């Protein structure tokens, strides 16, 4: 089976910016969308953000909007985030969930990658 | 968005399993889908368009999804079952996709 | 004191008969141009009737 | 089965609008190619639509014949017009 390898995990401080990279593997990159999902845990998921499968629009979670942006490139095989200026919403589990559109299922879930800040 | 009509918690111990229902009226617009939170913290998809079973799937009934609820795959009590359910809807066309909060399984 | 009537007192052309001219935008007369801002030959067109 | 709300993605900024008008719809439904035709037109004033459904045919390409187009509304409002673009509806994937 593919699979994806999602990184970029760990502890930040609140307010600043971190990286959140989604390797993919074993299919084609340039055909599907990427998903994300934050959680926090003891409560449910939310999904947080979208692009294309060129990356042509870039669609958020409404109450996180203009503070992301999140991007792809084929070549590089990767999806990654950049968490600018947070207000320590993101003790989140962020997943990366494939997307091959059955009208927006969710094909495969990924490990989940934790950011949480010390406050 | 809205967020799913769901139990959270279904703490069930016949040889049936109680019907866990979720809903909404964005349901009605498109067909929801679900997907469980298994221990080791991954997501499967288990019902999606509310016909038809994934491949590699335990094997079970479907789900029907009669009206604004969903009535989905459930079957009698197993060992596997303590994982609980997430509901899931992409909305009509602005591309969000929300959850509720998770149902609770337990025998 | 009537301020608020108003007047195209420049435009680069003449008009059509029955058009409406909302264009909110600097007329240049010389060829040095000007956007966005005042300056040498650069006119706010919307005169005010005073 | 088949209700056929549609989803306004075609503007933002609802800025001096001027002039509102409700028509009665332009196109109804037959097997065949039903050509349906229209002709905006620049006149100074007043805009006119020359439409005709026609009936049922199998031309892949233009069909012959004639076909007399019927003055149904002009609009009085007069602005320049120096481009066009149409609109669709589509459940169109993201
Ligand atoms: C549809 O297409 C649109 C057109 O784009 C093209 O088409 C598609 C198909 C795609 O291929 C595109 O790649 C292609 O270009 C497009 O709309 C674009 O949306 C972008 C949204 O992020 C937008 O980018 C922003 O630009 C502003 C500057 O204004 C514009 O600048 C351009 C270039 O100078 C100019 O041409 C225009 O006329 C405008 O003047 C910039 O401020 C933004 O920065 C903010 O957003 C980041 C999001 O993460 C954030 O990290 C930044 O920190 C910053 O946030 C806040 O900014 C203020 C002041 O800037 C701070 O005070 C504040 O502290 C910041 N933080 C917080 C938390 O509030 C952003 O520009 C990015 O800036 C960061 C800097 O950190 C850079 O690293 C990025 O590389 C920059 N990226 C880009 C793309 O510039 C872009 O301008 C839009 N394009 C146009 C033409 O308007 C979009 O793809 C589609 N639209 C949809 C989906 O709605
Ligand atoms: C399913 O759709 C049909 C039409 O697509 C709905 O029929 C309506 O029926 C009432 C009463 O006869 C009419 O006044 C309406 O004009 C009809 N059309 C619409 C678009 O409302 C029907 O009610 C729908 N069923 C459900 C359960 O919503
Ligand atoms: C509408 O037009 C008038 C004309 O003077 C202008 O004052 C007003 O600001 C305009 N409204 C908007 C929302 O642009």
């Amino acid at each position: 089976q593919v699979q994806l390898v999602e990184s970029g995990g760990g502890v930040v401080q609140p307010g600043r910016s971190l990286r959140l990279s989604c390797a993919a593997s074993g299919f084609t990159f340039s055909s599907y969308g990427m998903h994300w999902v934050r959680q926090a845990p003891g409560k449910g998921l939310e999904w947080v953000a979208v692009i294309w499968y060129d990356g042509s629009n870039k669609f958020y979670a409404d109450s996180v909007k203009g503070r992301f942006t999140i991007s792809r490139d084929n070549s590089k095989n990767t999806l990654y985030l950049q968490m600018t200026s947070l207000r320590a919403e993101d003790t989140a589990v962020y997943y990366c969930a494939r997307a091959d559109y059955g009208d927006f299922f969710f094909d495969y879930w990924g490990q989940g990658t934790l950011v949480t800040v010390s406050s | 968005s809205y967020e799913l009509t769901q139990p959270p918690s279904v703490s069930v111990s016949p040889g049936q399993t109680a019907r866990i229902t979720c809903s909404g009226d964005a349901l009605s617009k498109h067909y929801g889908y679900w997907y469980q939170q298994k221990p080791g913290q991954a997501p499967v998809l288990v019902i999606f368009k509310d016909s038809e079973r994934p491949s590699g799937i335990p094997e079970r009934f479907s789900g029907s999804s009669s009206g604004t609820t969903i009535t989905l795959t459930v079957s009698g009590v197993q060992a596997e079952d303590e994982a609980d359910y997430y509901c899931q809807s992409a909305d009509s066309s602005a591309t969000y996709w929300v959850f509720g909060g998770g149902t609770k399984l337990t025998v | 004191g009537n301020y608020n009537y108003l007047y195209r007192l420049f435009r680069k052309s003449n008009l059509k008969p029955f058009e409406r001219d909302i264009s909110t935008e600097i007329y240049q007369a010389g060829s040095t141009p000007c956007n966005g801002v005042e300056g040498f030959n650069c006119y706010f067109p919307l005169q005010s009737y005073g | 089965k088949s209700w056929m709300e549609s989803e306004f993605r075609v503007y933002s900024s609802a800025n001096n609008c001027t002039f509102e008008y409700v028509s009665q719809p332009f196109l109804m439904d037959g097997n065949f190619k039903n050509l349906r035709e229209f002709v905006f037109k620049n006149i100074d004033g007043y805009f006119k639509i020359y439409s005709k459904h026609t009936p049922i045919n199998l031309v892949r390409d233009l069909p012959q014949g004639f076909s007399a187009l019927e003055p149904l509304v002009d609009l009085p409002i007069g602005i320049n017009i120096t481009r066009f673009q149409t609109l669709l509806a589509l459940h169109r994937s993201y």
